[PDB]
C-alpha cells in the first residue's frame, strides 16, 4: 500500500500539489488495472487501437483522481475546516462529473457525482472513527 | 549470538598415521579386536557428547593406540604383511576373496607370535558394554528451558446455562 | 487433517514422512535433525498460536539449518573483503590455501 | 568454469524453458524442453540424486515426450511454424532471455536479489553438506522405502494409475 | 570432469562426420497412452533391487506384487473391453 | 474453533464424558419439531409419486417420522454437549486468570450522573 | 537461498506465464504445461537431497507419476477436440460461448 | 459407460475428495486432488457431444494447473520451512500462492470464469458432481490452513465472488448457467467468514449442498435445461414447479426459509469481528442472486407460460427414476432455521 | 472337475502363452507363505550391519551384551556360516 501510504500521510489542507500528484498515482493506477483486464477479456484491434482503449481509460481514472484530490484539499484551506466529511463530498463527486465530460452524458455524469460523492465522504468517515473494511480476525 | 570457541592449534599435532588404506584394511580385524579400548569409549564420547571438541582427549588416543599395534607387527611377521596389504591394493575392490592365500599367512604367522585370533564373522558388529568415566551430559543438545504447558481442561461437565444462548433460543 | 482418521483408527498412514526426524531408513539422519528435535519438543501441546512466538529461537536457529541464509551472508562478505585486500595488495594469503 | 558448473546448467535451464514455453512449433516445442530436461538432469546428478536424475531421462525425456513427439505427427498443423514464421515468438524468446541476462547482472553484482524472495548469488557449491554417506547411498535407498515405509503411496499410486487405464479408453470410445 | 567430456567428444565426431560428408561432397495414438501408463508404472517397480535389502521385506514383498498385479490387471482391462484391440 | 482442544478423539460423534448432561427430555419441543420435518417429508414424498399425500404408504411416512426423531436425538445429545463443552472451560478460564475479568465496582445510581436530553 | 535455486522458480514463473498465455496451439500449451511438473520436480529433488530428507525421496518420483497422469488425459483430451474440430487450435475451443 | 465402470469411477472422486480431508501430509492433500481430477473427465464425457469435450476440455485446463500451483508453495512451504504436515503457512509468498491455487480449483475471483460454461456443457447430473461435491475437497484444505490467510487477500476474492456471481445471474437462460452463477455468489458467502470462523463456513457448505442438490437434481426430474422448458413444467407438474419455486425462494435465503441459514450466521460472525462495512455490503449483492432467482419463479409456478398440444401426451405416462433422496432434501433445506443451535454440533 | 479339467486343457490347446504367465504368477505368489527360508531372509537381511553398533554405557548387571567384539556373549549368525 505504497500508493495509499503516499495520499494519506499528506495532512489534509495542505501540500495540495502533493495530494493532487499522488491523487493522480492512485487514479493512475488503478487506470492499468481496469484498461490491462479489458484489453484481456476482450481482444482489441491491432496494437494501436489496444493502447487507444488503455489511453481513454487511464485517461479518465487519473482525471477522476486528479480534479478530486485538488479540490478535496483545497477545500479544507478556504473554508479552514479539515474534518468535515462534506470536504471530500464536493470534489469526490466531481469525479463523476469529469467522467460525464469524457463520456459526453449528462445523465451518468450527474447520476455519478451522486453516487462518487456519498462515497468519498464516507471514505473520510471511515478515516475518522477507525471504520475498517478489511479487519483482522478479532474473535 | 555469541561465541564459537574451538580448540586451539596446540593439541592438533598427532602422531598420525602414515599407512594407506590396502595396510589400513588389510589388518582391520585383527587391529578392531586388539584395540577396542580406546575405540569403545571415544566412539561412545562421539555419540554422547554430540560434539568433536569435546572428545579430542580420546581422539588422540585412538591414533596413538594404532601406532602401538602397527610397531608391533614390524617387530614380527611384517614381511607377510607387505606380501599380504601389496596383493589387495591390486583389486579394485580391495576385496578379501583374492588374498585368502596371504590371509592365511598373516593369520598364521600373528596367530603364534603374538596370539591375535582372526574375529570370527558378526563379531566386530556387537554393541559392547564400554566402561567409561566421564559422567553423561545432562543435555547433549544443549536444550534451553521448556515453555509451560497451558492447564490442563478438568471439571464436571455442566449444562449450558440457560441452554443455547444463541439469539432467542432457549432450552 | 479435517477428519483425523489416522488418529482414531490409530495407524499411520503419512506421518511417517511428515517430519524428517521420525524414523529413518537405516538411521540415516537428516541434515537438521538436532534442530527438528528442539523445535517439536519445544512446540508440543502448546498450540499453534503459542509456539509460534515462544518457541521461536529454536525456529530461528532451525529455519537457518535447511537453507543457510544467514551464514552465506557471513560467507560472502568475507569473500567480498578478501577479494578487495588482495586486489589492491595489502594482505597475503598464507601458504596453507594453496598446496 | 568448472567450479560454476551447477550455475551454467542452471542458466541452460532457463533459456531451454524460455524457448520452448515461448510457444514455436510443437515438434520444435518439444526439443526446447527435451534439451532442458537433459539439462535438468545435470544438476541433479551433480546433487547427488543419480538415480532420481537418471530416472528422469528414461521416463519423461526418453518417454512421455516421445509421444508428445508422437501425437504432433499425425494431428498437426498443415504448415508448422518455426521463431522466424511469427514475430510475437521471435519477441518473446529475446525478451526472455535478456531478462535472464538483466537477472544475473544483478546476481553477479551485488548476489542481494530481493524480487519476490531473498536470494543470494553466491557460488552454488556452499548449499552442500560434508559428511561420509557410509556404504549406504543415501537416494539409492531413500526411494528403495518404497516397499518398507511408502504403505499408502503404494496403494494410491497402483490405484490411480489402474484408474489411469479406466479413464483414457473410455474418453477415447467414440460413443 | 569424464562424464560430460565423453558427451562433449562424442558430440564432436558425430557431428564432424556428417559435416565432412556435406560439405566435401487413432490406434497409434491409444496405444502410446498406453504404453505411457505402463512405462510410468515401470517406474515403481525400478528401485526394486535395492528394496529387496530391507529389514522388512514381508511388507516389501506383498506391495511389490501389488504393483505388478495392477500392471496385469490394467492389462487385463484394456485387452478384454476391446481396447488393446486395434480399431478398424 | 472448538477444533484442537486437548482430549477431543477425533471422528467421535458423542463423546463419553458427553454422558453427565441431562438427556433430553423424551418430548422434547426441539426434539418433536425434527418429528414434524420427518412428517413433511412423508407428504412431500407422495406428491412427487403423484399419490394420495395424507393416505398413501403409511409404511413409507412411519420410516421418514422415525428416523427423523431418532436422528435428531442423538444431534441433540451433542447438542446441549458442545454448548455446555462452550460454556464449560469458559467459567473455568475466568478462574484462571482472574486479572482480565477485575471486580465490577457496583455503584448505585445515587452516584452516577445520566445527562438530561429534553425531547421537545 | 542460492543461484541455483532462483535459476529453477524463476524458469517455473516463465513457465507458468507461457502456460496461460495460450498462441494459436493447444499443443504448446500442453507442452508448457509440461514445464513446471518438471520444475517442480527439479525444484524438489535439490531441496530433498540437500537436506539428506533420506524418506522425502518419495515425493520426486511420486510427483512424477500422476502430475504425468494428467497429461495422459490431456493428449487423448487435445486429440479428442482434433477429432472433431480436425485441429488444436484453441481459437476454435469456444463452443461454450452461450 | 457401463454402469460398474460409472459407479466406481464415481467411488474413486469419492475416494479421491475423501483422501483430501483424511490426510495430514501435504502430498497426500495433492494426491487425492489429481486422482480426483483423474476420475471426472470421463464422467463430464457422459454423452460425448462436442459442447461437452469443450466443457471437460476446459475444465481440466484450470484444473491441472492449479494443482501445478497447489505443488508450487508446496515445495516453497517445504524450502523454508521442512515440513508437510496440514498446518499454518511459515512463508507468507507461499500461502499468497496457495490461496490463489486453491482458489481457482474452484473458483471465486476471475478465477471462477470457467465454472459458467463447464457447468452448461456437461450433463446436467454431471453438473450436480461438479457443483455440490467438488465444493469440499478444495474447502477441506481452506479449513485447516484458515488460522493464517491473508485477510486482504480471501475477503477481496470472496467479495468478487458474491459481486461477480450475482451480476452475472441476471443476463443468463441455460438453467445450468444460473446455476453456476448461483454458485458463484454462494461460494463466496461461505468463504467470506473462513478467515475469522471456520464452523460458519461449513454451515454453510452443508446448508448450500442440501438446497443446490435437491434443486439440481430436481430439475433432473424435470428434464428441463431452458427457462421456456422449465415454464412448461407446471401443466405437467404443477407439483414439481411448486417444490421449485419454496426452493428457489429458500435459495435467495428469506426467512423462516432454511436458505437464509447461512446469510444470517455469517452477517452475526463479521459483526463480532467489528467488520461492518463487509456484511452490509455482501448483504447488498444478495439481492441481485435473489432477481433473477425471483424471474425464475416468476416463469415457473407464479404465473403460466404456454405450453404445447403436443404436452398432452405426456400426461398419459409417468417418470421412472426413483429420485432418490430428493423428497427429504427439500424439507431439510427449506424449514430447517428453527434447528439454529445445531451450529455448535459442527464444532 | 471333469469339466474344469477339460477347460484348463481347452485353453492350453488354443492358447500357451497366458495360461503359463497365470500359473507363474500363481505360485510366485503362494510360496512365500509356504517358506522356511523367507524368515532367513529377513534374518539375513538385518544380520548385514550398515551402521556402527554404537556402544552401551556399562553401569553393571548388562547380561547379554559383551565387553569384547570376541566375547562369546550377544548375538552369533553362526547360523549363517552353515548355511
Ligand atoms: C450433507 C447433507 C446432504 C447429503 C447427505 C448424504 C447423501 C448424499 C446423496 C444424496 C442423494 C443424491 C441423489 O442420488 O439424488 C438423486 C439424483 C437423481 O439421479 P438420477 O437421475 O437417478 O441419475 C443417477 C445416475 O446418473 C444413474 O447412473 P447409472 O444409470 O449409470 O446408475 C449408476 C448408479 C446406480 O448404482 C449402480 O449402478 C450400482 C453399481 C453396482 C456395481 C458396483 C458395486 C460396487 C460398488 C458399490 C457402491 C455402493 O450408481 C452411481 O451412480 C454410482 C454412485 C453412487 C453409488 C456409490 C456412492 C459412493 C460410495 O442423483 C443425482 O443426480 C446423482 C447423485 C450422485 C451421488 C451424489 C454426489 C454428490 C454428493 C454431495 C454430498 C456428499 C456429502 C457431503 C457431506
Ligand atoms: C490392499 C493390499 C495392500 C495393503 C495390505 C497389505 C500390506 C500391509 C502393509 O504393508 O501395512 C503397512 C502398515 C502397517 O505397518 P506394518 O506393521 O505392517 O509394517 C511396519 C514397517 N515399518 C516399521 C518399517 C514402517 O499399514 C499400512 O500401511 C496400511 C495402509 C492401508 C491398508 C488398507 C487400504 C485399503
Ligand atoms: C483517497 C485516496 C484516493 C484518491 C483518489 C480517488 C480514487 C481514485 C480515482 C477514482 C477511481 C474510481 C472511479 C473509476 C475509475 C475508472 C473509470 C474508468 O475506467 O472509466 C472508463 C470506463 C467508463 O466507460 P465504459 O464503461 O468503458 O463505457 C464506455 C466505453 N466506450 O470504465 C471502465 O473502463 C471500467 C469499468 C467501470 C469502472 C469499474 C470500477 C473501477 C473502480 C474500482 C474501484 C476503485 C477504487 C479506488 C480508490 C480506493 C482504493 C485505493
Ligand atoms: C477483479 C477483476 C474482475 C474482472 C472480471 C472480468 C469479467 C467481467 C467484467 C468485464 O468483462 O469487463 C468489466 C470492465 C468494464 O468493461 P467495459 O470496458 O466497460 O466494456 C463493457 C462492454 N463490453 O472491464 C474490465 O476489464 C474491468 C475488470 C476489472 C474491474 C474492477
Ligand atoms: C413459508 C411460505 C409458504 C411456503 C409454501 C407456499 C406454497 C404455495 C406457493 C405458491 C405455489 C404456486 C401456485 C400454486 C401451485 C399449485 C401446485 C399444484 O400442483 O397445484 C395443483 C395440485 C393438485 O392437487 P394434487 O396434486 O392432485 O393433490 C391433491 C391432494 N392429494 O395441488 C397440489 O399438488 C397440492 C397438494 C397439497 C397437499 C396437502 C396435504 C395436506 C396434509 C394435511 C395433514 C393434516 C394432518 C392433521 C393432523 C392432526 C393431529 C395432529
Ligand atoms: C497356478 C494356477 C493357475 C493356472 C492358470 C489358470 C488360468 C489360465 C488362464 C488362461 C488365459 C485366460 C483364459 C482364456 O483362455 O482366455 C482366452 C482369451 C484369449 O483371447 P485372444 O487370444 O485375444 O482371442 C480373442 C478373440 N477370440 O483370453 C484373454 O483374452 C484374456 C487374457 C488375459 C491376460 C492377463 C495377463 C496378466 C498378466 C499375466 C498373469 C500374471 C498373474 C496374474 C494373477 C494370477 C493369480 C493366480
Amino acid at each position: 500500500k505504497t500508493l495509499l501510504h503516499k495520499y494519506s500521510d499528506i495532512p489534509e489542507g495542505t501540500e495540495c500539489h502533493r495530494k493532487a500528484y499522488a491523487s493522480t498515482s492512485i487514479g493512475g493506477a488503478t487506470g492499468l488495472i481496469v484498461s490491462a483486464y479489458s484489453i484481456a477479456l476482450k481482444p482489441p484491434a491491432s496494437f494501436l487501437e489496444g493502447v487507444a482503449r488503455t489511453g481513454r481509460y487511464t485517461f479518465t481514472s487519473a482525471a477522476i483522481g486528479a480534479i478530486f484530490g485538488l479540490t478535496s484539499c483545497i477545500s479544507a484551506q478556504v473554508r479552514e475546516k479539515p474534518d468535515d466529511p462534506l470536504n471530500y463530498f464536493i470534489g469526490g463527486c466531481a469525479g463523476g462529473l469529469t467522467l460525464g465530460a469524457r463520456t459526453r452524458s449528462y445523465g451518468i455524469g450527474a447520476a455519478a457525482c451522486a453516487y462518487m460523492g456519498l462515497t468519498a465522504a464516507l471514505v473520510k468517515m471511515g478515516q475518522l472513527e477507525g471504520w475498517q473494511v478489511f479487519a483482522e480476525p478479532k474473535v | 549470538p555469541g561465541i564459537v570457541e574451538l580448540p586451539t592449534l596446540e593439541d592438533l599435532k598427532v602422531q598420525e598415521v602414515k599407512v594407506s588404506s590396502s595396510v589400513l584394511k588389510a589388518a582391520a580385524h585383527h587391529y578392531g579386536a586388539q584395540c577396542d579400548k580406546p575405540n569403545k569409549e571415544f566412539m561412545l564420547c562421539r555419540w554422547e557428547e554430540k560434539d568433536p571438541r569435546r572428545c579430542l582427549e580420546e581422539g588422540k588416543l585412538v591414533n596413538q593406540c594404532a601406532l602401538d599395534f602397527f610397531r608391533q607387527i614390524k617387530r614380527h611377521c611384517a614381511e607377510p604383511f607387505t606380501e599380504y596389504w601389496t596383493c589387495i591394493d591390486y583389486s579394485g575392490l580391495q576385496l578379501f576373496r583374492h588374498c585368502r592365500k596371504q590371509q592365511a599367512k598373516f593369520d598364521e604367522c600373528v596367530l603364534d607370535k603374538l596370539g591375535w585370533v582372526r574375529p570370527d564373522l558378526g563379531e566386530l558388529s556387537k554393541v559392547t558394554k564400554v566402561k567409561t568415566d566421564r559422567p553423561l551430559p545432562e543435555n547433549p543438545y544443549h536444550s534451553r528451558a521448556r515453555p509451560e504447558p497451558n492447564p490442563e481442561a478438568e471439571g464436571d461437565l455442566k449444562p449450558a446455562k440457560h441452554g443455547s444462548r444463541l439469539f432467542f433460543w432457549t432450552m | 487433517p479435517f477428519f483425523d482418521v489416522q488418529k482414531r483408527l490409530g495407524l499411520d498412514l503419512d506421518r511417517w514422512m511428515t517430519i524428517q526426524s521420525a524414523e529413518q531408513p537405516h538411521k540415516i539422519p537428516g541434515r537438521c535433525h538436532a534442530f527438528e528435535k528442539e523445535w517439536i519438543e519445544c512446540a508440543h501441546g502448546i498450540g499453534g498460536i503459542r509456539a509460534e512466538k515462544e518457541c521461536k529461537i529454536e525456529f530461528d536457529d532451525f529455519v537457518e539449518c535447511l537453507l543457510r541464509q544467514k551464514t552465506m551472508k557471513r560467507l560472502s562478505a568475507i569473500k567480498r573483503q578478501r577479494d578487495k585486500l588482495i586486489k589492491e595488495g595489502k594482505y597475503t594469503p598464507p601458504p596453507h590455501h594453496l598446496g | 568454469m568448472t567450479m560454476y558448473i551447477a550455475f551454467i546448467l542452471s542458466t541452460i535451464f532457463v533459456i531451454g524453458f524460455v524457448g520452448f514455453s515461448s510457444k514455436p512449433s510443437p515438434i520444435y516445442g518439444g526439443l526446447g524442453l527435451i534439451v532442458s530436461g537433459g539439462v535438468g538432469c545435470g544438476i541433479v546428478l551433480n546433487f547427488g540424486g543419480s538415480f532420481l536424475g537418471l530416472m528422469v531421462f528414461l521416463i519423461y525425456l526418453g518417454g512421455m515426450l516421445v509421444v508428445f513427439g508422437y501425437t504432433t505427427a499425425m494431428a498437426t498443423e498443415m504448415y508448422p511454424e518455426v521463431w522466424v514464421s511469427n514475430k510475437t515468438v521471435f519477441g518473446a524468446f529475446v525478451s526472455g532471455l535478456m531478462m535472464e541476462f538483466c537477472m544475473v547482472y544483478y546476481a553477479l553484482k551485488e548476489e542481494e536479489v530481493e524480487i519476490i524472495f531473498k536470494f543470494n548469488g553466491l557460488g552454488d557449491w556452499v548449499i552442500y553438506d560434508t559428511g561420509d554417506s557410509g556404504f549406504f547411498s543415501e537416494e539409492a535407498m531413500g526411494i528403495a522405502a518404497l516397499y518398507s515405509y511408502g504403505t499408502w503411496l503404494v496403494i494410491v499410486t497402483g490405484w490411480s494409475l489402474l484408474i489411469g487405464v479406466v479413464v483414457i479408453m473410455e474418453i477415447t470410445r467414440g460413443n | 570432469m569424464n562424464i560430460m567430456l565423453t558427451l562433449l567428444t562424442n558430440v564432436t565426431l558425430a557431428s564432424l562426420l556428417v559435416l565432412i560428408a556435406f560439405w566435401l561432397p487413432m490406434k497409434f495414438f491409444l496405444v502410446a497412452i498406453t504404453f505411457l501408463l505402463f512405462d510410468l508404472e515401470i517406474a515403481l517397480l525400478l528401485p526394486l533391487p535395492w528394496a529387496s535389502q530391507t529389514n522388512n521385506l514381508k511388507t516389501m514383498l506383498t506391495m511389490a506384487l501389488f504393483l505388478l498385479i495392477l500392471l496385469a490387471a490394467s492389462l487385463a482391462y484394456e485387452w478384454t473391453q476391446k481396447g488393446l484391440e486395434w480399431a478398424e | 474453533m472448538m477444533s484442537g482442544r486437548p482430549g477431543r478423539v477425533p471422528l467421535q460423534f458423542l463423546p463419553n464424558e458427553a454422558r453427565s448432561l441431562p438427556p433430553p427430555k423424551l418430548t422434547d419441543p426441539r426434539l418433536v419439531y425434527m418429528g414434524f420435518l420427518g412428517y413433511c417429508s412423508g407428504l412431500i414424498d407422495n406428491a412427487i409419486r403423484r399419490r394420495p399425500v395424507v393416505s398413501a404408504g403409511l409404511h413409507r411416512q412411519l420410516l421418514y417420522v422415525t428416523s427423523f426423531v431418532f436422528f435428531g436425538y442423538y444431534l441433540l445429545k451433542r447438542q446441549d454437549y458442545m454448548y455446555a463443552l462452550r460454556d464449560h472451560d469458559m467459567f473455568a478460564y475466568v478462574k484462571s486468570h482472574p486479572e482480565d475479568f477485575p471486580e465490577k465496582d457496583k455503584k448505585t445510581y445515587g452516584e452516577i450522573l445520566e445527562e438530561f436530553h429534553p425531547v421537545r | 537461498m542460492p543461484l541455483v535455486y532462483m535459476n529453477i522458480i524463476m524458469a517455473f514463473a516463465i513457465a507458468l506465464a507461457g502456460l496461460l498465455m495460450y498462441r494459436s496451439h493447444l499443443m504448446s500449451s500442453l507442452l508448457c504445461l509440461e514445464g513446471m511438473m518438471l520444475s517442480l520436480f527439479i525444484m524438489s529433488t535439490l531441496i530433498i537431497l540437500n537436506t539428506h530428507f533420506t524418506l522425502a525421496n518419495m515425493m520426486p518420483i511420486i510427483l512424477l507419476v500422476f502430475a504425468a497422469c494428467e497429461a495422459a488425459l490431456g493428449l487423448s483430451l487435445l486429440v479428442m477436440v482434433s477429432n472433431t474440430y480436425g485441429t488444436d487450435y484453441v481459437q476454435n475451443l469456444n463452443l461454450l460461448q452461450c | 459407460m457401463n454402469p460398474i465402470i460409472y459407479t466406481t469411477l464415481i467411488m474413486t472422486v469419492m475416494s479421491g475428495t475423501m483422501l483430501v480431508m483424511i490426510s495430514s501430509h501435504w502430498l497426500l492433500i495433492w494426491i487425492g486432488f489429481e486422482m480426483n481430477l483423474l476420475a471426472m473427465i470421463p464422467v463430464l464425457m457422459k454423452n460425448f457431444n462436442p459442447r461437452a469435450t469443450e466443457a471437460a476440455t476446459k475444465y481440466f485446463l484450470t484444473q491441472a494447473t492449479a494443482s501445478m500451483m497447489l505443488m508450487m508453495a508446496i515445495i516453497i512451504n517445504l524450502l523454508y520451512s521442512g515440513q508437510w504436515t496440514i498446518t499454518k503457512m511459515f512463508n507468507p509468498v507461499a500461502m499468497t500462492m496457495m490461496t490463489m491455487a486453491l482458489a481457482m480449483k474452484l473458483g471465486l475471483s476471475p478465477f471462477h470464469f470457467w465454472v459458467p460454461e463447464v457447468t452448461q456443457g456437461i450433463s446436467l447430473q454431471a453438473g450436480l458432481l461438479l457443483l455440490t461435491w467438488q465444493k469440499l475437497a478444495p474447502l477441506s484444505v481452506l479449513c485447516q490452513i484458515s488460522q493464517s490467510i491473508n485477510p486482504n487477500l480471501m475477503l477481496t476474492m470472496a467479495m468478487l465472488s458474491i459481486l461477480i456471481g450475482g451480476w452475472g445471474g441476471l443476463n443468463q437462460t441455460q438453467l445450468r448457467k444460473i446455476m453456476a452463477y448461483s454458485s458463484i455468489a454462494h461460494m463466496g458467502w461461505m468463504t467470506a467468514v473462513l478467515p475469522y470462523n471456520t464452523t460458519m463456513t461449513i454451515l454453510n457448505l452443508l446448508i448450500y449442498i442440501t438446497m443446490t442438490l435437491a434443486m439440481f437434481m430436481l430439475l433432473i426430474h424435470s428434464s428441463a435445461t431452458t427457462t421456456l422448458s422449465l415454464s412448461h413444467t407446471w401443466n405437467k407438474m404443477p407439483v414439481i414447479t411448486s417444490l421449485m419455486m419454496v426452493t428457489l425462494l429458500s435459495m435467495g435465503g428469506l426467512p423462516p426459509l432454511s436458505g437464509f441459514m447461512p446469510k444470517w450466521m455469517i452477517i452475526q460472525e463479521m459483526t463480532k469481528n467489528e467488520s461492518i462495512i463487509m456484511p452490509t455490503l455482501m448483504a447488498m449483492t444478495a439481492l441481485l442472486n435473489l432477481y433473477f432467482y425471483m424471474r425464475l419463479a416468476y416463469s415457473s409456478s407464479l404465473t403460466m407460460f404456454p405450453s404445447t398440444n403436443n404436452m398432452k401426451m405426456k400426461w398419459q405416462f409417468e417418470h421412472t427414476k426413483q429420485m432418490k433422496l430428493l423428497p427429504t432434501m427439500i424439507v431439510l433445506s427449506t424449514l430447517v432455521l428453527p434447528m439454529t443451535p445445531a451450529l455448535s454440533s459442527l464444532n | 472337475a471333469g469339466r474344469i479339467a477339460s477347460f484348463l486343457k481347452n485353453a492350453w490347446a488354443k492358447e500357451p502363452v497366458l495360461v503359463a504367465s497365470f500359473a507363474i504368477g500363481g505360485l510366485a505368489i503362494i510360496l512365500p507363505s509356504l517358506s522356511p527360508y523367507t524368515n532367513y531372509a529377513i534374518r539375513i537381511n538385518r544380520a548385514t550391519p550398515y551402521n556402527y553398533p554404537v556402544p552401551l554405557r556399562d553401569d553393571g548387571n548388562m547380561p547379554d551384551v559383551p565387553s569384547h567384539p570376541q566375547d562369546p556373549q550377544g548375538p552369533s549368525l553362526e547360523w549363517l556360516k552353515n548355511l
